[PDB]
């Protein structure tokens, strides 16, 4: 989290169990919660390969 | 940031085309008409001042008529300023052609000079064209009396009678009902203080709103003689003519 | 000065060469047909406005060389400055390898010269589109090449580039034949001719006509020669 | 040092000599004064040794760039006129420079170019250049033939060379023959001059003043 | 944009009614693509509005 | 650095150029300067004007000598005509008197200081100059002169003319009493007339600039004894000189 | 008045072999009359078994040193570590000396290794540009000396089979990499006795399959 | 070696030019010309130092040649000459001359005249009825003020040329190889071979 | 918003965005972790292939013979550094006769970085390198930010999936710091902490590249089955 | 979200330019090219837009050297510029080292070049306005890895591939050479392979006026096949499909 603001950080959490949510876990994993990140941020294009 | 204030006045529109010379056109349209007629013994100039006084000295000016090279005269309509640059180019170029071939320098090459000159800038540079339209009366052994129109564009077209500056629809017209492939310079001298009667904007024409000038074979020795006339001898010709 | 007036677009073009493209179409008609042993280029020339000179007024098709001629449509201003550089090189040729030019070599070169301003910082691209057309030296076959604002050039059998470019090549895939050119000369000018009074029209008093036979034969026809084929055609059709 | 070629009716017969001398003290026996230019060029060596050996191999460079982008091969004539212009510039910073350019195509024919520090250009039919160019001309120009045989062009390119070589101080080594035809050069290999000799000298009968 | 595409299949059976055939052809969508493609491609709304997009 | 070389003049679209428009705004905001041509001199004014009292009128310039043949005399902004007169002294040394060794006639150098218009006309990273300049002069074939250089780079000759804020009323006021044989003395009565009716703050001759171009005074020449040479034509009148010629209106 | 070069004598010799090569050098450094030193060497290893000396004018002889391992650096670096072959190097080295050529180096140049075909390789340039193959060449002073002793017991120059007079000349043959030790160091010997810039100290680089060998002889210590 | 000549008839320039070239100690072509066409009336040829006569030779036939295409239009001999008198002036005064004589025949169309213009190195053209360059000049002179009358035939110009071709067998201390000799009249440039 | 555009214009929060957004480049990019101990570093790279048929690109750039650096950013942007550190890394032996200090080096890098994000019609260079070396005061770890902004650590990673892989070496810290000569042991300690960066997509003897440099052992790159030991 | 720059990012990291620049190589007409042991085939549908085209002298196959052949696709204008540089580059390096330049090498090479747009500044100097958009299937054989084929973009990256296509038909072009290539192909069946991928993306008719074929082997070097062995291949297509 670098230069994200107290709600954004809230963001990050309710981003989390969605993504557990479609997975149909009965928890959300640490895999999970680090790809809620992604989520939140708005780059999630990822690579293309002009970064390798 | 640098590039915030740029204009770019020098990309296409989605015409496929080129604002800033189009607009130099329409200013180009406010400045002083300007009509040349080659008669086949001569070219006569004429041009009227687009502004005037009665306390302007008008007697020795020759804001319209300039002289390029001794066989070589131009009349301007336009941003004078521009043209000024390019009139004082143009007289180095003229007579450096002279000064390295020995030879009087053709109609044609001087021309095609300026034009490209005018085409530099709408072509590069990110710079303002030069707003000018000159009317060139010229002379060469080869091609006897050569008339030519140059716009900012950067393109030279030949004319046997032309005008440019304000009121070419009006003046253009009259020019083509009167023009005849037999004339001298008497007929030409007519035709020309004539549609500049009708294109007028003053309640009568009068000689110190006339600007003219001539070159004639008929000077002595087969010799072309350039003679921008001055305003007491163009107050008698208007009286020849019958204007006033 | 140094910013860029030519960029990238958000599409996957630039925006000044399709704007160029347009630029071609607003212009004057050239059109050009091959024969089994000339070319011939022919232009529309303007005539709306008169008092107009024949004689000192350019033509719209210049001679590079004795062998190799240029005709243009799109902005008869920028014309010039593509030209200028083009008669230089051909004389940069002789100098320096030796031999006059041949056609597809002085193509590939004004080709350049229009590849390099759709990318150098400062410039706009030319607005204006070749039809450039000659013989090799020392061989007749017939050489017909067009190039374009892009900076691509093409080599043709017929093409027509200017105004309504589209409706006189049509005309031309239904009365050219790619496998038997036009059996003279003179059956070819008939080609051209005949295509050209679809556009045009308004007299032969508008119709130019230049006919390059092999061996460094140049001839722009008089405007008598012209009525003449015209005339034929209006009368055959 | 002493280098010729001539046109006859199979192409050109370069000949050479390998003998660079310093002076009175000779530097190397085995010095090519050939230089592959590309398979249908050959230059001779002559002048400053270091001077052409350089600019020869970048006509090299101006070959394959040549020939890439007009895709046909390059004329003889063109060769000899990017050379021309390269020692002009070079020219009052006093490089010496002696190369005969020998190319044969088939729009063209055989052609020799003499290119020189000068900007002199000379196209010919005979040229002989070195320091012992003197004494292979008189061999060689009596006994001239335009209709010869490519089997009696290569004894008479050996021959003459030989003549040289025998008077000339800063001539020897060896010699190698070139014969460029059409379709390339072909190599005629090495022939040791003071091994040569005396063959010629029985068989011929020539050389009546020389001890044996 | 879908909405260009939309375009497509409208004009692929404009021409259709023009030419008096009821049932499409491969040429039918092929005169379609030219028209509306290569036509309104100077007017597209892509262009500008990828800006901020 | 510099990026700036895109022109700040460019056409307006319904023609005209806006900068040397505008800066005509600026011409007409200034003081009121006015030039009379007689048949053997001219005559040039212009009105002082400072911030407070507290400023010096004796230190200030405004009608400045170009070459001792022309001089100069502004409507507009006092920092534009500050550089303005130094690069028209400039040019005149530089083009005519390294060259062919003496002052240029007055024809020559409104060419040349219009030819500086328009060059900041144009060219990146300037605007154009906010004066317009009287040049009248002096030389030896077309006589006394009277010329108006303008923003526009384009110059008119003159026989009486006004430039400023008071511009409009004061050449007709000029228009009427214009005649065709004056005197160089019978031409201040006219210029110092007007001048009276465009200022309504103080008149006195320390707050009037008068400038002649007469004839000839061998004690500004600073020497005696080559009789070729001919002293300063262009003489600044002093205060107490104007005075007097205040007091004969 | 400047005069840029001088000279600091050395004398050097390459042969090129058939599955090895040698070059060799002395290690002495003089300027005019006065030892400036004993012991200094000349041949420089570069990697790749290329060997290089670049003898005669020290501070000339020590600059196309540098510029040519910079060379072998800047190659390995920019072709994914390329082998430098003695072709490539050889026409490289050609440039490096040939772009002075308005201000020349005074140094003759000589490098050894193997070709690409398992066989020693020694080219030999003058200051100004050029280069040629080798099997013997000398450079430096006593050059003159050293090189037609080396002709004739290699190539068997001017040598005819003994009691034929003339008929056939002697065959050549193979030389062994230890019997090419005995030639150099001979050739050294001879000249120490001669010739008053070689002596103290002599450095053979010989060059093989498996590595660079050092080895070491004393001469005459003057 | 360096021998051209002019000799001006009243409907040709005659120009002439040596048949040998000679660098070194010995002749390495004995059958040369040295001569370039400028228009296709316009004929210059050219002799003088090694190396800047080939290459003087063809800077200034891509010149007047590139004016000749373009504007489809000869130029004069006059204007001819005053460009390479330009070039050659310019040269003194830049870093590396040319040092080159050229005589510049030529037939002018305008007024059908021919006229011949001589040009040294240092760059002055002078109109001459006649002229040369260089040592050989001396001896031809003397017979051409003689024997010249400006009222000649293309044939009276050629028998004269024998006369100056058979003093310089004799005088000349070096050897020159014949002449081949370059008539410009108004219908080409046509080359004949003088015996 | 409008203050995203250049690289002169400041920005309401202290920053200059177009700066942030080059850092953004350097999570998009591919894990490379560095880990070092007291006598040798080693930068462990994951390398990236595009398609099947794709081969995969050189994420370790040996400098010299004794740099070798490690790109996580833009492969062009790359380029234009790694010329400039061979260029000052051999300008320093030619003059001085000295190898480049690698602590000197994070300094020339630096500041060619900084020049062009001070100046009008330049940018940022949006590429971070790990750089590692063994000069005279030991090894050393660089970590060079595309910001220009220069650390030095005992490990650390940038990429994507990299925060895992500090962690990794957060944990490890004080056992690697002590085993010294022992190269195959940092090796592997390197690997299982670009290990923790993954997410189904493994790594075999064409995604690890492995490079050393040592007391004992001079810039060595190891990939093939040369990275086959070390899984 | 914004691009009111020349050489500006993007809240993602990526330039501008060059991300609009690698979507105008899905206007290119394709270049096909697989790699196998034998040697490097390259493929091309070279389109015509008219029958009044000659279409036999536009090819968008080039030769660099003998033994390194370019096929390319997206804007052929802009390739005009780097193949040039190409040119000159290989004749650089047999000018320097004598030496066969490798592929890899070359490649590297024109990589640097796509980026050298900007305003000026670096250590390279800028004097593009804007980033070329064409990609390069550089083709080649050295003596140290054999045959190899590399894809050069406009980025200025370069990766190595073992068969790859651009253009307009790439993904329905890669998604069959997926299926259909395995390590070991001999040659013919190659150039059979690539004119049945170039045929089921064709949209035109596969002949031999709108395909070209060329190789690359070490005997032969660069070879671009002629019109009457590209014409046979064809044939021997639509008979071997006639069989399943």
């Amino acid at each position: 989290t670098d230069e994200f603001n107290g709600a954004q950080l809230k963001a990050v959490t309710v981003e989390a169990g969605m993504i557990a949510l479609r997975n149909g876990q009965s928890s959300v994993k640490h895999e999970d919660f680090v790809e809620g990140i992604s989520e939140v941020q708005a780059r999630k294009s990822k690579s293309v390969s002009f970064y390798a | 940031g640098s590039r915030r204030y740029d204009s770019r006045t020098t990309i296409f529109s989605p015409e496929g085309r080129l604002y800033q010379v189009e607009y130099a056109l329409e200013s180009i349209s406010h400045a002083g008409t300007a009509i040349g007629i080659m008669a086949s013994d001569g070219i006569v100039l004429a041009a009227e001042r687009k502004v005037t006084s009665t306390l302007l000295e008008q007697d020795t000016s020759t804001e319209k008529l300039y002289k390029l090279n001794d066989k070589i005269a131009v009349a301007v309509a336009g941003l004078t300023a521009d043209a000024e640059i390019l009139i004082n180019t143009a007289r180095i170029h003229a007579q450096n052609y002279l000064k390295t071939y020995n030879e009087d320098i053709p109609v044609e090459i001087l021309v095609r000079r300026l034009s490209d000159i005018k085409q530099g800038y709408t072509q590069h540079g990110g710079l303002r064209p030069f707003g000018v339209s000159f009317i060139y009366a010229g002379y060469d052994d080869r091609y006897g009396y050569q008339l030519y129109t140059s716009n900012p564009s950067g393109n030279y077209t030949g004319w046997k009678a032309i005008s440019v500056g304000a009121n070419t629809s009006a003046a253009q017209t009259l020019l083509q009902m009167d023009y005849k492939d037999d004339m001298k310079v008497d007929d030409a001298i007519e035709l020309a203080l004539k549609t500049l009667s009708k294109t007028t904007d003053s309640s009568a024409l009068t000689y110190d709103r006339l600007e003219f000038a001539t070159i004639r074979k008929g000077a002595n020795d087969g010799e072309v003689y350039q003679k921008i006339f001055k305003p007491q001898e163009i107050k008698d010709i208007l009286v020849k003519t019958g204007i006033t | 000065y140094d910013r860029a007036l030519s960029i990238f677009s958000p599409d996957g073009h630039i925006f000044q060469v399709e704007y160029a493209l347009e630029a071609v179409k607003r212009g004057t008609c050239a059109v050009g047909v091959k024969g089994k042993n000339c070319v011939v280029l022919g232009c529309e020339r303007r005539s709306t406005l008169k008092l107009q000179d024949t004689r000192i007024t350019p033509s719209k098709v210049s001679k590079i060389d004795s062998h190799v001629v240029l005709s243009f449509s799109g902005l008869n201003a920028d014309s010039r400055i593509l030209i200028e550089k083009a008669r230089v090189e051909a004389q940069s040729h002789r100098l320096t390898l030796e031999d006059p030019v041949t056609v597809e070599y002085l193509t590939r070169y004004v080709a350049g010269v229009q590849q390099r301003y759709t990318q150098s910082g400062g410039v706009r691209p030319f607005g204006v589109s070749t039809l450039i057309a000659g013989f090799d030296p020392r061989d007749d076959e017939p050489k017909l090449y067009q190039t374009e604002p892009s900076g691509i050039y093409s080599s043709w059998s017929a093409q027509t580039i200017g105004r309504n470019s589209k409706t006189v090549r049509e005309f031309l895939e239904k009365n050219y034949d790619r496998k038997e050119p036009p059996a003279t000369v003179e059956e070819c000018v008939k080609l051209t001719v005949r295509s050209l009074l679809e556009v045009v029209q308004t007299g032969a008093k508008n119709i130019e006509i230049t006919v390059v036979k092999p061996d460094s034969d140049i001839v722009a026809l008089s405007s008598e020669e012209i009525n003449q084929y015209v005339t034929q055609i209006e009368q055959e059709k | 040092t002493t280098t010729l070629a001539f046109r006859f009716q199979g192409g050109i017969i370069v000949a050479v000599d390998s003998r660079a001398t310093a002076g009175n003290w000779v530097a190397s026996q085995t010095v090519k004064k050939v230089i592959e230019i590309n398979p249908f060029l050959l230059g001779t060596m002559a002048g400053g040794a270091a001077d052409c050996q350089f600019w020869e191999t970048w006509l090299g460079s101006q070959c394959r760039l040549h020939e890439l982008r007009e895709k046909e091969r390059i004329s003889v004539a063109a060769a000899s006129k990017i050379l021309s212009n390269l020692v002009y510039q070079y020219k009052g910073a006093g490089l010496s420079m002696g190369t005969m350019i020998c190319g044969y195509t088939r729009k063209e024919g055989p052609t020799i170019y003499y290119v020189d520090s000068d900007g002199t250009r000379l196209k010919g039919d005979i040229f002989c250049v070195g320091s012992g160019q003197t004494f292979a001309y008189g061999v060689l120009d009596s006994n001239y033939k335009w209709d010869l045989s490519v089997e009696d062009a290569l004894y008479l390119g050996k021959r003459s060379i030989l003549a040289a070589a025998h008077r000339d101080a800063y001539s020897g080594g060896s010699v190698n023959l070139y014969h460029v035809t059409e379709d390339g050069w072909i190599y005629h290999g090495n022939h040791d001059v003071g091994e040569l000799f005396w063959k010629v000298k029985e068989e011929e009968g020539s050389f009546n003043n020389v001890i044996g | 944009t879908g909405a260009e595409l939309r375009s497509v299949c409208t004009e692929a059976g404009m021409f259709a009614i023009r030419a008096r055939r009821k049932v499409a052809t491969e040429k039918d969508f092929l005169k379609a693509v030219d028209k509306v493609i290569s036509g309104y491609k100077k007017f597209s709304s892509t262009s500008r509005y990828m800006q901020y997009n | 650095t510099d990026r700036y070389s895109f022109s700040l003049t460019t056409f307006s679209p319904s023609g005209k150029l806006g900068q040397i428009d505008y800066a005509l705004t600026a011409v007409k905001q200034g003081v009121t300067s006015l030039g009379i041509k007689a048949t053997n001199g001219v005559v040039i004014a212009t009105e002082k004007k400072s911030s407070s009292p507290l400023a010096m009128s004796e230190t200030l310039s405004k009608v400045s000598l170009l070459t001792p043949d022309i001089g100069a005399v502004y409507s507009g902004m006092g920092p534009d005509y500050r550089v303005l007169v130094d690069k028209s002294r400039k040019v005149a040394h530089t083009s005519y008197k390294r060259i062919y060794g003496e002052y240029p006639p007055t024809k020559l150098l409104v060419s040349e200081v219009a030819k500086i218009m328009q060059e900041a006309t144009q060219s990146g990273g300037v605007r154009p100059f906010g004066v317009s300049l009287l040049i009248a002069g002096h030389d030896e074939f077309n006589g006394f002169s009277l010329y108006q250089v303008d923003p526009s780079g384009s110059y008119f000759p003159w026989k009486a003319t006004a430039i400023g804020k008071g511009s409009v009323a004061a050449k007709t006021f000029l228009e009427k009493r214009w005649n065709d044989e004056l005197e160089l003395e019978d031409a201040i009565h006219i210029a110092l007339l007007t001048l009276k009716e465009s200022v309504e703050g103080e008149f006195n001759g320390d707050t009037i600039e008068l400038a002649i171009i007469g004839d000839e005074n061998p004690d500004l020449l600073g020497y005696t004894g080559i009789p070729t040479d001919k002293g300063p034509r262009f003489r600044k009148l002093t205060s107490q000189e104007i005075n007097d010629r205040l007091e004969a209106l | 008045q400047f005069n840029p070069y001088g000279d600091n004598g050395g004398t050097i010799l390459g042969i090129a072999g058939e599955d090895f090569a040698v070059l060799a050098g002395d290690t002495r450094n003089i300027t005019d009359y006065s030892i400036n030193s004993r012991y200094e060497p000349k041949v420089f290893d570069c990697g790749d078994n290329i060997v290089m000396s670049a003898n005669g004018f020290a501070a000339d002889g020590d600059a196309l040193v540098k510029r040519f391992k910079n060379s072998v650096k800047w190659y390995h670096f920019d072709h994914n570590d390329k082998k430098l072959s003695i072709n490539s190097a050889a026409r490289n080295i050609q440039h490096l000396l040939y772009g002075k050529r308005f201000f020349p180096y005074y140094v003759h140049t000589i490098i050894a290794g193997l070709d690409e075909d398992g066989k020693g390789a020694v080219y030999s340039f003058d200051p100004v540009g050029s280069y040629e193959r080798e099997q013997c060449r000398a450079g430096g002073a006593a050059a003159s000396l050293i090189m037609p002793f080396l002709d004739n017991q290699v190539n068997f120059k001017n040598q005819y089979e003994p009691g034929t007079n003339g008929k056939v000349k002697k065959p050549l043959k193979y030389l062994s990499v230890e019997e090419v030790i005995k030639l150099v160091r001979d050739s050294f010997t001879s000249a120490t006795e001669r010739h008053i810039q070689v002596g103290d100290g002599l450095e053979i680089l010989i060059v093989t399959k498996d590595g660079v060998r050092k080895e070491f002889y004393e001469l005459k210590r003057d | 070696m360096d021998i051209i000549l002019g000799i001006r008839v009243q409907d040709s320039v005659i120009l002439a030019s040596s048949k040998a070239v000679t660098r070194g100690i010995s002749v390495l072509k004995d059958s040369d010309d040295k001569t370039r066409q400028l228009s296709p009336h316009t004929l210059m040829s050219f002799a003088g130092e090694a190396g800047d006569t080939v290459q003087f030779a063809e800077y200034i036939q891509a010149n007047i040649q590139l004016y000749s295409i373009r504007e489809d239009y000869e130029l004069s001999p006059q204007a001819v000459s005053s460009f390479v008198r330009q070039e050659l002036a310019k040269s003194i005064r830049s870093r590396r001359p040319y040092q080159v004589n050229v005589l510049i025949g030529g037939y002018d169309k305008k007024k059908n005249k021919p006229e011949l213009y001589q040009i040294d190195y240092l760059g002055t053209k002078v109109e001459l009825p006649y002229g040369a360059h260089g040592y050989s000049g001396f001896y031809t002179f003397s017979l051409l003020d003689h024997h010249y009358r400006p009222d000649m035939t293309t044939e009276e110009g050629l028998d004269l040329l024998k006369l100056c071709v058979q003093e310089l067998e004799k005088r000349m201390p070096m050897d020159f190889k014949g002449v081949i000799v370059k008539i410009v009249d108004k219908d080409g440039i046509r080359q004949v071979d003088d015996f | 918003n409008n203050y995203d555009g250049d690289t002169v214009t400041f920005s309401p929060t202290g920053r200059l965005f177009q700066v942030e957004y080059a850092l953004e480049a350097i999570k998009q990019g591919s894990v490379t972790v560095g880990l070092r101990s007291n006598t040798h570093a080693v930068l462990v790279a994951l390398k990236r292939n595009a398609d099947e048929l794709s081969s995969y690109q050189k994420k370790i750039i040996k400098c010299d013979e004794h740099m070798g650096l490690s790109l996580a950013g833009l492969a062009p942007d790359a380029r234009v550094l790694s010329n400039y550190l061979r260029q000052q890394c051999n300008y320093s032996s030619l003059v001085f006769n000295r190898k480049l200090a690698v602590e000197r080096a994070g300094h020339l890098l630096c500041d060619k970085a900084q020049k062009n994000t001070q100046s009008y019609g330049g940018r940022p260079y949006g590429v971070g390198l790990l750089i590692i070396g063994y000069d005279k005061s030991g090894a050393h770890l660089l970590e060079f930010q595309p910001s220009g902004n220069v650390t030095e650590l005992y490990g650390t990673a940038i990429g994507a999936r990299s925060q895992g892989a500090k962690t990794y070496l957060e944990r490890t810290l004080d056992t690697f710091i002590k085993i010294d000569g022992n190269p195959d042991e940092l090796i592997k300690a390197g690997v299982e902490a670009i290990s923790q960066s993954l997410r189904d997509e493994s790594l075999t003897v064409d995604n690890l590249s492995i490079a050393i440099v040592g007391k004992d052992t001079p810039f060595t790159i190891y990939d093939g089955e040369a990275v086959a030991k070390y899984i | 979200e914004y691009d009111r720059g020349v050489s500006t990012f993007s809240p993602e990291g990526r330039l501008f330019q060059v991300e609009y620049s690698l979507e105008a190589i899905k206007l290119g007409s394709t270049a096909i090219g697989i790699a196998t042991k034998e040697g490097v085939v390259l493929g091309v549908e070279k389109r015509a837009t008219s029958p009044l085209l000659e279409s036999d002298s536009i090819e968008k196959i080039v030769e660099i050297d003998r033994h390194i052949g370019c096929a390319m696709s997206g804007l052929t204008a802009d390739a005009r510029s780097m193949i040039e540089h190409a040119r000159t580059a290989a004749v650089t390096h047999n000018l320097y080292y004598d030496e066969d330049i490798n592929v890899e090498s070359l490649t590297q090479s024109v990589c640097d070049l796509a980026l050298r747009f900007g305003e000026g500044a670096s250590g390279e100097e800028r004097l593009m306005s804007r980033p070329f958009g064409v990609a390069l299937l550089i083709a080649g054989h050295d003596a140290d890895d054999g045959y190899q084929l590399f894809h050069a973009e406009p980025s200025g990256t370069f990766y190595r591939y073992n068969a790859k296509a651009i253009g307009s038909g790439s993904e329905g072009a890669q998604a069959e050479l997926l299926n259909e290539w395995h390590s070991s192909l001999t040659l013919k069946e190659a150039e059979l392979l690539v004119l049945k991928i170039l045929k089921q993306v064709m949209e035109e008719k596969l002949d031999e006026n709108n395909a070209q074929l060329s190789c690359i082997t070490k005997q032969d070097g660069f070879k671009i096949y002629d019109n009457e062995k590209t014409a046979e291949l064809i044939k021997e297509l639509k008979e071997k499909e006639a069989a399943e």
